[PDB]
């Protein structure tokens, strides 16, 4: 129904009720209908059901309303529903005083009394309570109204108003990702502060600032005394605004009228808003604020609003927010790609958040739309209703030009810029979309005041500077490229245009409406194969110049007429090529003006074939140009800053003139596989980043660097390097690594001058004899890796000076013999001396070591000072026989490794307590495993021959019993290994699941039924592996478990839902066992599914399990 | 320090609602004052409870 | 909470809940980006998991590499490395990314993965993906030698030169394809057959034999066959 | 948009709609790439614009002339004959017995002519100086 009417038919069904029915009918209101034949003495259940679902009721009261038990019961039910449910009750006092209804008096009271005779007490009580309550509520007194028809019309209008507000924002909940915005905005709000905090919202046009504001106002405004939302302030403002004060006054007037719902009153002066709102909770939303005038109009001071209030202004340039001093700003971010697809499919496939039918062109169109919700919506609306071929035929036109819907909105923001800002926008859109800001300033610095332009554009959110490079959204870039055809660029007054088009420039070049001067920038993308070179012969005779060339050549085919066309230009500024596909550079190419030159893939050999002059050049990038033998004379290149010969691989040598590159800062010869030497650099070079990663043939190096500012110096492989250049001050060595730089001899003493080098590696630095004595000079040195650094027979005693290094990994240093002794390192976490085959004397630096690893050493002694060291989390020693005379060592041990051959079975291990692990490498001649101590968590036998008996029932904890290759195991020992209760794996040599596991099978499925009523059940699982080429060294396995029913589909839980080990051997003929707990009690319904993560490594073969 | 109304008048309706209250209310609107007016109480609400809320 | 505090809480949660294969295959990428977002996180967290209880490691990176590989799918870690390679090699982010991938490469070596094991993990189903530089280079580290890397990818194609060449020719049509390296793979096939001293027409048929329907990739075309026949023709007569 | 109608492979534009289109030709320019063009549509009154001799005539890629008025030769300045025009689309309905030496010299000097319609040519041979490499 719509409305439930309650009335007394004998009084009003004829005269007034008909008029109200007619008014409701004409206003589109359908009240519940009833008949006098449809009434009993009682009301009935269906009548109450109709009342309950009416969601609004109108009680029309007359003189004899109380004279019907039917009507009184209806009123009682109405009040009951009002109090319990959210039913809204309207009253009409048809010529009866509300006080008479309240006290049950007058003729109404007489009728009520006459009706009340005979009824039980509770009926009378409910009737009286309902009558009092209905008399209290605010309705319509017929006596007050001078005009009955006007009163009825007012009642109908109020009913209609209080009927189109039930469902709050039921529609348009199909907007995606608003929860992220709400959460990110709640932190800014902090409504708990009871302050008057201002909040801004800004971002590129078309992200959802308006929609986010609307959603927030819809969600929060109910918590505020007085809330209003102003929409599109920028649009509704006088563009010339001859009287700023009048427009300011009318803006504040609109704000107040919509604020108090105060019927568009007129306002005297500009301070009224403070007078009214300085004492009330206010939630205000100001949308699309363009300039500080509107802010001064609407919210100029914090003190304008009552204690506790929030005002939120959505803008587009940060400068307006900053001028008003807000500092509580949410930079709205783009939605996630999945949310982008959801929005696009919502707008393109009609409420389908996923696609329909095809799901292929949808993602192409989406990627075309960038990420703007505006772009996604426009494209989705454009494409909806079509079919796949229609999509395909519309796609190219959509790709080559953007819709006017996006274009107009972008154009409006573009027109609010200064002329130089527009020029910089065009420059970025056409040529420098993703380039470092410094290079942009260097190339455009004499035209546009690049720094200020970039600052303004970033403030306007027409560009973003992520890291050190600028980025413009692709949707905005397309607008820029389009406008580049219908607009010009001026510097003083010279007119310029930028040529940007995939092979659609060639027609413009074949013209006679020509100037040889209009075009300064070319951005060409040539991915596809050429049909014919569309340039005409006559245009090749032109002498037109370009100050910016950027060509993305992408094929093996060579362009000749294009080359001849470009190089006629007398003064190029920056040159970019990819896949140059030519042997040299043409001799007719002038380079006196050349600031940046990059040819990131080339076939250039000995370019320039002779010396030239390079006055203002600042960036050379010949990366990946593999077919490059040598490099031109770099004399008179003094202003060069960075040189990136990244992975040239055939650069036999470097020019001798490198000495004169005084301004050089970055030198990257990463692979550069053909190098032999590296000539001296000079005196004032001050190289900042020196990278030579894999120069396998590099032999010689400069004797000195002058490395006053050398952040990073990397020589990773550099296998044949005899000496090393000295260093001056090294005050900023952020990074120095020599990983595997074998064939070294020494280390320059100046290395200790690096006061801030926190981390340091020499792993693999074989043939290094001794460390320099100045190492102790280093400070903040935290990590010191040495691995298999054989022939390092020393360790300097100045190490005690370090006092900060946490770990000192020194592994495989087979010839290290001694360590410095009278040293205490105040904070030394670990000391990893493994396989130091000649260490021969216990490493005693009396410290706070927590992880000591001494395995494969030859110490055979343990000092008595160790009780000074209270905590050790890991002390690991390789077992030698004469440990038994060192009782101080036993209680402070953690691990142990029996040797290749130990016949004896050491009972002493029972006394020694902390045995977190015990390892048995080889030991083919071992009679049996020793009785395990109470603290045992790990047992390993990587290879073994005879282990007939394991005489120990050990039940410490989650213990791992790994037996990779030991077959002479007695049946009882084997059973003990399977039937021991643990929480980790246990792995045996076996060729078949043991019969102990009844329920067998071979993404595999295991089916069994359980014999129990209701309990938590425990299971033991046994798994073999699919016979594959398992690596003998394979050491990693993880297993996932899924348990499910078939009578039902209840995916049950499983407490150890996974078992993982990073050290278990993976081999074919072996048995892996573990344990499970299940608790859900779907009785006769158990189906198991064990999967091996990393199916590329291990796959589960046979399987069989057992219950307990 | 938050009030929804500035002035709440209390009176007897049968005596002064027509004659003098009318002039006082009219005078207040001409001085930028927003007094509470009981005639503007939303329909379908309990006057007894609602009126007490406006007092505080 | 700080970045570290949050990032630890996230990694533990993902390794705890054992969620969907694709949900892991996506969430690993987001975690990877948060790692290389700023330089002083890999070492700091790598220091945290080092001190935490568990198996011991030789370095902080191994401690972090083990945690990441265990948490997400190991086959998934491979995808995150391939899909999060920044542009500028000398930037801070590229430095962080190299630390991550090298640790994973060393982690795989210590577990004794074969050449085939790495390739099967790298595999994405599109046979040209293996020759993308962001994938081929990471393969080389895991195997130390291009010949083995080429051999591993050759055998992953079931020793099918036709399927092999279809991939390498399709890698010649990439915007960032390294010709010198791709040539080495293209070259590498030749001396394997030159070691066979196969006759040129037989070599044609040997290549043409797999061109039949004995085996879901894109087959070659007869014209480029002849050039490949011509290419091998004179070089190793 | 219901601005044209295709009946049997031929497009049809309503008379009023076409008439509106013709007027806007003078007041609007056409941009294809970075260049700019306009069209010349007139019975006989749009020919003095060829005698303007003060504006770039390169932006004239289409001519639509209807000469069913008089056998008299149309008036063009001798200097306009000097300028060479890049006329790509030509539609001349030269319905008379007259021969237009001036018009022939003006048009067949175009370097590239994309399409050429001439009803009632009223001559003997196409002039030798007429390049036809581009002729669809
Ligand atoms: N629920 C109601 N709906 C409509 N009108 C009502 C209602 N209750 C009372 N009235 C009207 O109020 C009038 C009586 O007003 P009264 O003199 O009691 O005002 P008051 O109680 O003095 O106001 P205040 O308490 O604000 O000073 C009656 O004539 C009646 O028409
Ligand atoms: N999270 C979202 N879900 C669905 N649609 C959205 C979302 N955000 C924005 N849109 C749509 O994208 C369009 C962008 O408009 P909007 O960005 O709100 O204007 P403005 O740029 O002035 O803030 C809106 O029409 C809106 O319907």
């Amino acid at each position: 129904h719509q409305v439930f009417p309650s009335f007394h038919g004998a009084d009003v069904r004829k005269t007034i009720l008909s008029h109200i029915l007619e008014s409701f009918r004409r206003k589109g209101i359908d009240p519940f209908i009833d008949n006098n034949i449809e009434r009993s003495k009682s009301i009935g259940h269906e009548l109450k059901e109709a009342i309950k679902g009416s969601k609004i009721a109108i009680v029309l009261l007359s003189k004899n309303y109380a004279s019907s038990s039917w009507c009184l019961d209806e009123l009682a039910e109405i009040m009951k529903c009002r109090e319990l449910l959210g039913q809204i009750v309207m009253t009409i006092f048809y010529e009866v005083d509300p006080t008479d209804i309240k006290k049950q008096t007058g003729e109404f009271g007489k009728a009520f009394t006459k009706t009340c005779k005979g009824k039980t007490k509770e009926y009378v009580e409910r009737w009286r309570k309902a009558l009092e309550d209905v008399a209290t509520i605010a309705g319509y007194h017929s006596h007050k109204w001078r005009n009955e028809a006007d009163m009825i019309e007012k009642i109908a209008t109020d009913v209609s108003n209080m009927l189109n507000s039930f469902k709050p924002s039921r529609d348009f909940n199909g907007l995606v990702g608003m929860r992220a915005h709400m959460d990110m905005l709640e932190q800014l709000l902090r409504l708990v502060l009871d302050e008057v905090r201002m909040i801004g919202i800004w971002g590129p046009p078309g992200i959802g600032k308006t929609t986010i504001a609307r959603f927030l106002f819809n969600q929060v405004s109910d918590r505020f005394q007085l809330s209003a939302i102003m929409v599109n302030i920028k649009g509704c403002y006088p563009r010339p605004c001859f009287d700023e004060y009048s427009a300011q006054l009318q803006l504040q007037n609109q704000m107040l009228s919509q604020m108090i719902n105060h019927k568009d009153i007129m306002i005297s002066h500009l301070g009224v808003a403070q007078e009214r709102l300085r004492d009330k909770k206010v939630f205000l939303v100001l949308d699309e604020v363009d300039q500080l005038g509107q802010l001064d109009a609407l919210a100029k001071e914090t003190r304008w609003f009552g204690p506790g209030s929030r005002i939120i202004i959505t803008t587009e340039d940060l400068g307006v927010l900053k001028a008003h001093g807000i500092n509580h700003v949410y930079k709205v971010g783009y939605p996630s790609n999945d949310e982008a697809f959801q929005i696009f499919c919502m707008n393109a496939f009609g409420q389908k958040q996923p696609h329909e039918g095809f799901d292929e062109i949808a993602r192409e169109v989406m990627a075309l739309a960038g990420e703007l919700p505006l772009g996604l919506k426009v494209l989705g609306s454009a494409l909806r209703g079509k079919s796949k071929p229609e999509w395909e035929r519309t796609l190219p036109r959509l790709k080559t030009s953007l819709d006017g819907k996006i274009g107009s909105i972008i154009q409006f923001s573009y027109d609010a810029l200064c002329d130089e800002d527009k020029y910089l926008f065009l420059y970025i859109a056409c040529l420098f979309n993703k380039e470092s800001t410094t290079k942009v300033e260097g190339l455009l610095g004499k035209f546009l005041d690049v720094r200020q332009g970039l600052h303004i554009l970033a403030q306007k959110s027409l560009i973003s500077i992520e890291d050190g490079n600028i980025y413009m959204h692709t949707l905005l870039e397309q607008f820029g490229r389009e406008t580049s055809r219908k607009q010009f660029i001026h510097h003083g007054y010279t007119k310029h245009q930028l040529l940007v088009g995939e092979r659609d420039i060639c027609e413009v070049l074949n013209d006679d409406t020509i100037d040889s001067r209009r075009f300064i920038g070319i951005n060409l993308d040539l991915y596809k194969n050429v049909e014919e070179l569309n340039i005409s012969e006559k245009a090749l005779e032109r002498i037109h110049d370009f100050q910016f060339v950027r060509i993305n050549g992408k094929n093996h085919a060579l362009h000749e007429r294009l080359q001849g066309l470009i190089y006629q230009s007398p003064q190029i500024r920056s040159l970019h090529w990819k896949c140059y596909q030519n042997i040299c550079l043409p001799s007719t190419f002038n380079s006196e003006f050349l600031v940046e030159l990059d040819m990131s893939f080339s076939k250039l050999q000995k370019l320039w074939e002779g010396t030239k002059q390079l006055r203002n050049l600042k960036w050379m990038d010949l990366s990946y140009s593999s077919y490059l033998k040598e490099l031109p004379n770099l004399s008179t290149a003094t202003n060069l800053e960075e040189l990136k010969l990244r992975n040239c691989s055939s650069l036999v040598e470097l020019p001798s003139s490198i000495e004169k590159l005084t301004s050089l800062q970055i030198l990257d010869l990463h692979r550069c596989s053909s190098l032999v030497e590296l000539p001296s650099f000079g005196n004032a070079t001050k190289l900042e980043i020196l990278n030579l990663e894999n120069c396998s043939s590099l032999v010689k190096l400069p004797p000195s660097i002058n490395a006053n500012n050398l952040q990073e110096l990397s020589l990773t492989n550099c296998s044949r390097v005899v000496e090393l250049p000295a260093i001056e001050n090294a005050t900023n060595l952020w990074k120095l690594n020599l990983l595997n730089c074998s064939s070294l001899i020494e280390l320059p003493l100046s290395i200790g001058t690096a006061t801030n080098l926190k981390h340091l590696d020499f792993r693999g630095c074989s043939s290094l004899v001794k460390l320099p004595s100045s190492i102790g000079d280093m400070t903040n040195l935290e990590v010191f890796y040495l691995s298999n650094c054989s022939n390092l027979v020393e360790l300097p005693s100045s190490i005690g000076n370090l006092r900060k290094l946490t770990l000192l990994l020194m592994r495989g240093c087979s010839k290290l013999e001694t360590l410095p002794t009278n040293i205490n390192l105040k904070s030394l976490h670990t000391l990893n001396l493994i396989d130091c085959s000649r260490l021969k004397s216990f490493p005693e630096i009396s410290t706070h070591i927590k992880y000591l690893r001494l395995i494969g050493t030859a110490i055979k002694e343990v000092p008595l000072s160790i009780m000074s060291w209270s905590p050790l989390a890991h002390f690991q020693i390789s077992y030698f026989e004469s440990l038994k005379e060192f009782p101080h060592a036993l209680d402070i041990i953690t691990e142990l490794q029996l040797s290749k051959d130990i016949q004896e079975v050491p009972p002493w291990v029972k006394r020694m307590s902390r045995l977190r692990a015990l390892r048995l490498n080889n030991c083919n001649n071992l009679v049996s495993l020793p009785q395990l101590p109470d603290s045992l968590a790990y047992l390993y036998a990587d290879n073994c021959k005879s282990l007939e008996r394991l005489d120990c029932c050990f039940n410490n904890p989650e213990i791992r019993l790994y037996f990779p290759k030991c077959f002479k195991l007695n049946q009882e020992a084997r059973d003990l290994i399977m039937h021991t209760s643990t929480r980790n794996f246990a792995m045996l040599p076996g060729t078949q699941v043991p019969a102990c596991f009844n329920h067998r099978a071979t993404s595999l499925k295991i089916k069994l039924k359980e014999s129990p009523l209701p309990t938590t059940l425990t299971f033991k699982a046994c798994i073999m592996l699919v016979n594959e080429e398992m690596s003998y060294d394979l050491k990693s396995m993880s297993v996932d478990i899924v348990i499910r029913d078939e009578q039902n589909d209840l995916k049950v839980q499983c407490t150890p839902s996974y078992h993982q080990c990073t050290e278990i051997y993976v081999l074919t003929e072996h048995i892996y066992t573990f344990e499970l707990e299940v608790e859900e009690v779907t009785s006769t319904e158990l189906v198991f599914e064990f999967t091996s993560v990393n199916e590329s490594i291990c796959k589960i073969g046979e399987c069989g399990i057992l219950q307990r | 320090r938050i009030w929804k109304h500035q002035v709440f008048p209390s009176f007897h309706g049968a005596d002064v609602r027509k004659t003098i209250l009318s002039h006082i209310l009219e005078s207040f609107r001409r001085k930028g004052i927003d007094p509470f007016i009981d005639n503007n109480i939303e329909r379908s609400k309990s006057i007894g409870h609602e009126l007490k809320e406006a007092i505080k | 909470p700080s970045a570290v505090e949050a990032l630890i809480e996230t990694i533990d949660r993902h390794g705890r809940v054992s969620l969907n294969d694709e949900a892991k295959m996506k969430k690993v990428v987001r975690t990877w980006k948060k790692l290389i977002e700023r330089d002083d996180l890999i070492g700091e967290i790598g220091k945290h998991y080092f001190e935490a209880p568990g198996p011991l490691h030789d370095t902080y990176d191994e401690a972090l590499a083990t945690r990441l590989v265990t948490t997400y799918s190991d086959r998934g870690v491979a995808r995150a490395i391939l899909h999060t390679r920044p542009s500028d090699p000398l930037s801070k982010k590229a430095g962080q990314a190299h630390r991550l991938e090298e640790a994973v490469a060393s982690l795989w070596k210590g577990r004794g993965y074969t050449s085939d094991n790495v390739v099967s993990s790298i595999a994405t189903g599109h046979d040209v993906d293996f020759f993308a530089p962001t994938a081929f280079t990471f393969l080389v580290k895991c195997v130390e030698s291009e010949d083995d890397a080429n051999n591993a990818i050759f055998e992953y194609f079931g020793s099918n030169p036709s399927r092999y060449f279809s991939a390498v020719l399709h890698a010649m049509e990439k915007p960032d394809a390294d010709s010198r390296v791709l040539e080495s793979s293209k070259k590498w096939m030749f001396q394997c057959y030159a070691q066979k001293q196969f006759p040129t027409p037989v070599f044609e048929r040997t290549l043409a034999a797999y061109q039949s329907e004995d085996y879901h990739y894109e087959k070659l075309s007869l014209s480029q066959i002849e050039e490949l026949v011509e290419e091998y023709s004179r070089i190793y007569s």
